[PDB]
């Protein structure tokens, strides 16, 4: 089968700036289709035949190439146009796509907002405990989230989810949640998330002792 | 207006067959080429195979030669996918296309089925308010916990409150997802004004709502 | 491995001048249903073959296919130096010799090999093919299938010039590969009997052609003078 290796696997620039996706071929391709997929979504095509831009494609998208090499260039970028982008070959079965570039937006960095929650107390009596911290609206994604008990780290329990990029503002949100017994949770009084970001040098620290 | 319409999340028994269903409107269903295409959670896309719906002869991905089974109804105008003997690593969102019949092109998408193969129960999740701890503005939450399969829905206010508002991607751990949800508003908006968390998981029939109280 | 179908450059074909004749056995070829699929024309045959020419042993007639486009003026698959013709009748072959059926030989890249009869349209009413025009009443709805009428001699609807063009390529709806046997002498036929066909429902059919593929640098076009 003709494997097609689309680089750069993942990428990110800022509104306005010209972004070029390659896509390469174990041997010759007649012609090159691309479709973007946006996150949660069904993949949906944007140039047929190489080159041509499908029915209401923004004049900034292009396509480029022939033989074993393809690209896809979009001349000005827009937040909308974050997703992941796949080439696709029509030569020879059995139909192939690339394993995707996926595309992100760059926009000012931007401080988390931190907030933490006590476990409920629906959940305690149900002999559980969950501590959650979100860290909401920052960028740039990379961040680090340390969870404290009594003053000691604690790495075991803790489950982290981050959310697509926002397409109106380009942030990034995390949640992250400490979950332990209620017995457990009973046998310490202060619970710390600290994050670490590269907006502030001093970590952001939220905090509560377990009964006020 | 021309449609692809697919079968709705299945949970499946490993080595269980499944029969998923890809329903055509708005054309003439006999005149175009149906494909399917495979997408797991870090795998990209994979053209499983396709079917003439004018003789029914498909043309199979080598790779799921003894796995994908494809059909059409042509009367209910409907292609059909089966998987024979599923493992884990069948589990994906499946999308039937339609090829143009004169243009190598896929102009029509489904919004895909998800397909989970996994002998994990269904169990329902337990949802939990997150109010702030003891100015100008309020972060609140709510905790999905402990259930399966996917997916849930989570709407805040039945769905009047949507800006500011983020709804995490799930995590699997142990055969059980948690999710959760942070709405922010303005302090003289919460507490004088309810913030109620609407949560439902179609799979156990779960439905709740959980009012944010201040503790 | 080369899509079809394809546009056929003479200036590039390879002249094999050595073959054995092509060897036409639709003597005993006997049409027994008519079907409109919802896309195309298919008539289906007991009886017949083909032999070689480049064929290892003979290959049994299994059935005919139609296709045109809205215009007289643009309706085949094939090409032959961008000349498209107004029609095209394939006929497939099955190799009955290795294969226990049609379904075992379709799954083999020697298990097919389809003949090409191209469609031209001209002033000048064939009455050979008018047999086919005239079993269309039976068959406008979609999917539909009708017992073939009468006599019909497939044997009459063989170009006046049987050189021909070979490549390997695949089925028109790619479903498997197939082997090409292609006459550019095209068979000649009215206006009237070829718009019949685009009064079957599709569910309004007025073309079912398909658009060419480039030819893969491996692909090889022989022809046989
Ligand atoms: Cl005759």
């Amino acid at each position: 089968q003709i494997v097609l290796t689309q680089s750069p696997a993942i990428m990110s620039a800022f509104p306005g700036e010209s972004v070029t996706m390659t896509c390469s071929a174990s041997s010759s391709v007649s012609y090159m289709y691309w479709y973007q997929q946006k996150p949660g979504s069904s993949p949906r095509l944007l140039i047929y035949d190489t080159s041509n831009l499908a029915s209401g494609v923004p004049v900034r998208f292009s396509g480029s190439g022939s033989g074993t090499s393809y690209s896809l260039t979009i001349n000005r970028l827009e937040a909308e146009d974050g997703a992941t982008y796949y080439c696709q070959q029509w030569t020879s079965y059995p139909l192939t796509f690339g394993a995707g570039t996926k595309l992100e937006l760059k926009r000012a960095d931007a401080a988390p907002t931190v907030s933490i929650f006590p476990p409920s107390s629906e959940q305690l009596t149900s002999g559980g405990a969950s501590v959650v911290c979100f860290l909401n609206n920052f960028y740039p994604k990379d961040i680090n989230v340390k969870w404290k008990i009594d003053g000691s780290e604690r790495q075991n329990g803790v489950l982290n989810s981050w959310t697509d990029q926002d397409s109106k503002d380009s942030t990034y949100s995390m949640s992250s949640t400490l979950t332990l017994t209620k017995d457990e949770y009973e046998r310490h009084n202060s619970y710390t998330c600290e994050a670490t970001h590269k907006t502030s040098t001093s970590p952001i620290v939220k905090s509560f002792n377990r009964n006020e | 207006q021309v449609q692809l319409q697919q079968s709705g999340p299945e949970l499946v028994k490993p080595g269980a067959s499944v029969k998923i269903s890809c329903k055509a409107s708005g054309y003439s269903f006999n005149f175009y080429w149906m494909h399917w295409v495979k997408q797991r959670p870090g795998q990209g896309l994979e053209w499983i195979g396709m079917i003439d719906p004018s003789e029914s002869e498909s043309r199979l991905n080598q790779k799921f030669k003894d796995k994908a089974t494809l059909t059409v109804d042509r009367s209910s105008s409907t292609a059909h996918m089966q998987l024979s003997s599923p493992t884990s690593e069948d589990s994906a969102v499946y999308y039937c296309t339609r090829s143009n019949y004169r243009y190598d092109y896929f102009d029509v998408w489904g919004a895909g089925t998800t397909v989970t193969v996994s002998s994990a129960k269904t169990t329902a999740p337990s949802v939990y308010p997150l109010a702030p701890v003891c100015g100008s503005s309020v972060t609140l939450g709510c905790l999905v916990k402990g259930y399966f399969p996917e997916p849930v829905t989570l709407t805040w206010n039945s769905g009047s409150l949507s800006s500011g508002v983020h709804t995490f991607p799930a995590v699997l751990q142990s055969d059980l997802y948690t999710l959760s949800s942070s709405v922010t508003v303005t302090s003289s908006t919460w507490p004088s004004q309810s913030i109620t968390c609407n949560v439902a998981h179609p799979a156990s029939s779960t439905k709740v709502d959980k009012k944010i109280e201040p503790r | 491995q080369q899509l079809s179908p394809i546009n056929i450059e003479t200036k590039k074909a390879i002249s094999n001048a050595r073959l054995k004749p092509l060897d036409i056995h639709y003597n005993e070829s006997k049409p027994t249903t008519i079907q409109n699929t919802g896309k195309l024309v298919r008539i289906n045959f007991k009886g017949g073959y083909i032999s070689g020419g480049f064929l290892p042993n003979e290959y049994v007639l299994s059935s005919l296919h139609i296709y045109w486009g809205k215009e007289d003026d643009y309706g085949s698959n094939h090409l032959i130096d961008v000349y498209k013709y107004s029609g095209e009748i394939n006929l497939v072959h099955w190799n009955k010799k290795k294969y226990s059926s049609y379904e075992e030989a379709k799954k083999h890249d020697d298990g097919l090999i389809i003949i090409s009869i191209f469609l031209q349209v001209l002033d000048h009413k064939n009455v050979y093919f008018q047999k086919i025009v005239n079993q269309l009443d039976s068959i406008r709805s979609a999917n539909t299938s009708a017992p073939f009428d009468s006599v019909f001699y497939l044997d009459n609807l063989l170009p006046s010039k049987l050189d021909y063009f070979t490549y390997l390529g695949t089925t028109i709806n790619h479903s498997a590969d197939a082997v090409w046997i292609i006459f550019p002498t095209p068979i000649n036929i009215h206006s009237d009997q070829l718009s019949k066909f685009r009064t079957l429902l599709s569910l309004y059919i007025t073309e079912n052609y398909r658009n060419p593929y480039k030819l893969n640098d491996d692909t090889e076009v022989y022809y046989s003078g």
